């Protein structure tokens, strides 16, 4: 609720502290645990249940209160840095603006719930050069 | 030795904080109040104005306007009439309203008002040790 | 006639909640009139119902009292040391310490508490006239 | 009476019930039941001699859990006598717990952090631990193990590589059982509890005996400008 | 819709009144979620086409969602006459601080 | 809190109360131990003496109207006085 999960330093007792988060899974850990575990080098996420490193150099904090939505919103800013167009990139052409639109949509929607992963991955890479 | 020869050009004589003295303790070198009381006040530590003054005064007369005072701070308690018996500071106070009241200044109380002020037994009092033994 | 009677747990309690001070019954006469009293102290004990203040030379039940409170073993001795362990500061800077880690202090230095004519005309009238100070 | 009264009593019943022995839930539970209380009633309660109840005292008066007053009497009987009383003052009591839980807490979490940082080296003839930083330069030429430069033999590398995981145990264990406190303490600050003394706890006294020899009044000397340390309150 | 409700929800924590006009809420709005003015004019309508083929019958639970949807529908359309503000205090005279947010028109003649 | 207090009845402490519940209204002092109880209706008090706020002493007086009934309690905090 407002503690560290894994240090359990409570607000009431430490008003100091400031939860961050790590995109790689979106994990709250406050800033002492980060230095104390982070610091020396990358270490599996201090969770359980979690196997995925991490770098203390991409923690940031978090913007929403909601972990969704924090989510959300990275994965569209990573396929907007790619998938990039405006209306007069199609000479007007409403109908395939807005195609191109609902496929940038479903693009990202499968990429937050991970219908197709391996798929999806290849074809923002395959864009990202071209 | 590696270190510089220097000669010593000042000396600057003072007193052990009790942080330096745990701090610096560990050919070889070695290793290792009663005018004070009666010029502050001994319930907040600030200067009365001494010896004289026996109250604290926490208003006192404004020097620009006569009767008009000025609120400063302070606590109006009337200060003791310390004296020295053996060892101890013992502090009478005079009632306003015969003998006068007369109580041991620990070293405690004396300490915690210095400590006030505005660079350079234990298995006893463990357990028992009704006051008067302490 | 036992001095409280009391053959069950049950009675105990209520008997203690009764009490209107702090005097601990006495086990002494507890115990007569009851066949078995450690035992069901002993097991009271151990759910903390009550609190038994218990003899050095061997462990047998004395004077005891109601447990207002809550259970009576909930802290392990790992951090029962570390508690003891702890000095607190001088009372007088105790708050100030407090200030300084963002908690409220719930007190204040005691330093900080400001504890702070003759000639009469007419005397023909003597000892006629009352005092009417006031109205 | 009111409800900042019970809440602060049981932040005062579960502090001692858990940290404390089991003698001092006598001696404070007494002390709360009733109001002020002298040394010779309370002795009676407990049914415990002085040699007893002098060591819950003064390890209950060191945390500040307890106050003292001591008062001249003048019985018509006997002889002026000096009679001590013992009471609590919840300002002083609340402010001793929330410094000794954050403590504890910081110990264990400074704990951690060092258990985490990488294990001094340490001599095992003269027992003189020294850091990596300090052990480094303690080479020999050939490069093979660290000498003491004392005792001129191995160093030989020091334990608590394994307890990384068993500390943070020790950590949540603590604040799950030390939660009722963080959770009564929330409540105190957001009331404001007014300081207690002598007279002010004498108004919900109950009288432990019928005929205890200690006057349970406050007779203030007339016009006394004497001031004993810690004597009064805001 | 939800991302844009999150987006109102971190504007209510200012600490200090904010006035500013419908073109620049839309602009930062683009900045830190990646909503255009075009969609969030047609919030209005295509909830109530979605509202309207779900088989709502009870709609006790999207009686909010009007709320937020004409704000959407507001705060697009009109860039002239119009402002925003938020306020920390809705109330001063209150403990606890009850964050507002206000879309007021200035121009009487536009209605 | 204005119901009950601390009392003190002939040397012996106890508590004090005041019973309005029933009528007529009747103060009651219980002995800590019970083994003393003694109990007086109101109506029968005539005049509420009590000592000056300039004595040391915090005792109260209530004198029965008619050798006329007179139950003298000594408080032991001048507030609940
Ligand atoms: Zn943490
Ligand atoms: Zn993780
Ligand atoms: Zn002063
Ligand atoms: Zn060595």
């Amino acid at each position: 609720k407002d503690m560290c999960p894994i240090c359990k330093t409570d607000r009431y007792l430490s008003p100091d502290v400031k939860f961050l988060v790590n995109p790689e899974c979106y994990h709250r850990i406050c800033e002492s645990c980060v230095d104390r575990i982070f610091s020396l080098g990358p270490a599996q996420c201090p969770y359980k249940g979690c196997d995925k490193i991490l770098r203390k150099n991409k923690f940031k904090t978090q913007i929403f209160d909601d972990v969704e939505v924090e989510k959300e919103v990275d994965i569209r800013k990573r396929v907007f840095n790619v998938f990039n167009k405006t209306i007069d990139d199609f000479n007007g052409d409403l109908v395939e603006y807005n195609k191109y639109l609902e496929e940038v949509e479903d693009i990202i929607y499968k990429l937050d719930h991970g219908i197709d992963v391996a798929k999806t991955e290849e074809k923002l890479r395959t864009y990202e050069e071209l | 030795s590696s270190a510089p020869l220097r000669t010593v050009k000042e000396v600057q004589f003072g007193l052990f904080s009790p942080e330096e003295v745990r701090a610096i303790s560990v050919e070889c070198p070695g290793h290792f109040i009663k005018k004070v009381c009666e010029c502050v006040c001994m319930h907040c530590g600030k200067l009365l104005l001494c010896k004289t003054k026996m109250v604290c005064e926490t208003d006192v007369p404004s020097e620009d306007d006569p009767t008009q005072l000025v609120s400063r701070g302070g606590c109006g308690n009337t200060q003791p009439t310390i004296r020295k018996d053996g060892l101890k500071l013992v502090g009478s106070w005079k009632k306003d309203r015969d003998e006068p009241e007369l109580r041991v200044l620990s070293t405690e109380e004396i300490l915690n008002i210095f400590k006030h002020i505005s660079v350079f037994l234990e298995t006893l009092e463990h357990n028992g040790a009704p006051h008067h033994a302490i | 006639l036992s001095t409280y009677d009391v053959h069950s747990p049950s009675e105990l309690l209520k008997l203690l909640r009764s009490q209107v001070t702090f005097k601990g019954i006495s086990c002494k006469d507890l115990k007569d009139g009851w066949p078995q009293c450690d035992e069901t102290i002993n097991q009271l004990e151990e759910d903390s119902k009550i609190l038994v203040l218990r003899t050095k030379k061997d462990k047998t039940p004395r004077y005891v009292w109601y447990n207002s409170g809550g259970n009576l073993k909930c802290i392990d001795e790992e951090f029962v040391k570390m508690w003891e362990n702890v000095q607190l500061p001088q009372f007088a800077e105790l708050p100030r310490k407090l200030q300084d880690l963002g908690l409220k202090p719930a007190s204040v230095d005691p330093a900080t508490i400001k504890r702070q004519k003759g000639k009469i005309t007419n005397t023909h009238m003597t000892g006629i006239l009352k005092d009417y100070s006031h109205r | 009476d009111r409800p900042i009264d019970d809440i602060v009593k049981n932040l005062l019943k579960f502090v001692v019930r858990g940290f404390y022995g089991g003698s001092f839930v006598l001696v404070l539970d007494a002390i709360l039941f009733h109001s002020v209380l002298a040394e010779d009633d309370l002795k009676q309660l407990l049914s415990i001699n002085k040699t007893e109840l002098g060591p819950l005292i003064a390890r209950l008066r060191s945390d500040r859990l307890i106050s003292i007053h001591k008062q001249r009497e003048y019985p018509p009987n006997s002889k002026s006598v000096e009679r001590v009383y013992y009471y609590v003052k919840y300002p002083h009591a609340i402010d001793a717990i929330k410094w000794k839980v954050h403590q504890v807490v910081q110990r264990l979490k400074d704990d951690l952090d060092k258990n985490s940082e990488p294990n001094g080296y340490m001599c095992p003839i003269c027992l003189t631990k020294y850091t990596q930083l300090e052990a480094v330069q303690l080479l020999n030429f050939d490069r093979t193990e660290f000498l003491c430069s004392l005792c001129d033999e191995p160093l030989v590398e020091d334990d608590s590589g394994k307890k990384n995981k068993e500390k943070q145990d020790k950590l949540n264990r603590l604040m799950d059982q030390i939660q009722p406190i963080i959770d009564s303490l929330k409540k105190i600050d957001d009331s404001r509890i007014e300081e207690n003394t002598f007279e002010i706890a004498l108004a919900r006294l109950i009288p432990p005996q019928n005929q205890s020899h200690a006057a349970y009044t406050y007779n203030p000397k007339k016009g006394s400008t004497m001031f004993r340390p810690g004597d009064s309150a805001p | 819709l939800k991302r844009l409700i999150e987006y109102l929800k971190t504007r209510m924590k200012v600490l200090h009144v904010i006035s500013e006009t419908p073109k620049s809420f839309l602009q930062h709005l683009k900045q830190l979620t990646f909503i255009e003015r075009k969609p969030l004019r047609f919030c209005s309508e295509r909830l109530s086409l979605l509202v309207r083929t779900l088989e709502v019958t009870e709609v006790e639970d999207f009686t909010a969602l009007k709320d937020i949807a004409t704000f959407a529908t507001l705060i697009s359309t009109y860039e002239e006459g119009f402002l925003l503000i938020i306020e920390p205090y809705e109330i001063e005279n209150a403990a606890v601080p009850n964050p507002i947010m206000r879309f007021t028109c200035l121009d009487a003649s536009i209605a | 809190m204005s119901h009950s207090g601390a009392a003190i009845f002939e040397k012996v402490s106890g508590i004090i109360a005041i019973n309005e519940d029933v009528s007529p209204a009747e103060l009651t002092w219980r002995s800590t131990d019970g083994d003393k109880v003694h109990t007086v209706v109101l109506s029968t008090i005539d005049k509420l003496q009590a000592t000056p706020a300039s004595s040391e002493k915090m005792m109260l007086r209530l004198i029965g109207k008619v050798k006329p009934q007179r139950h003298m309690f000594s408080f032991n905090n001048r507030t609940v006085m």
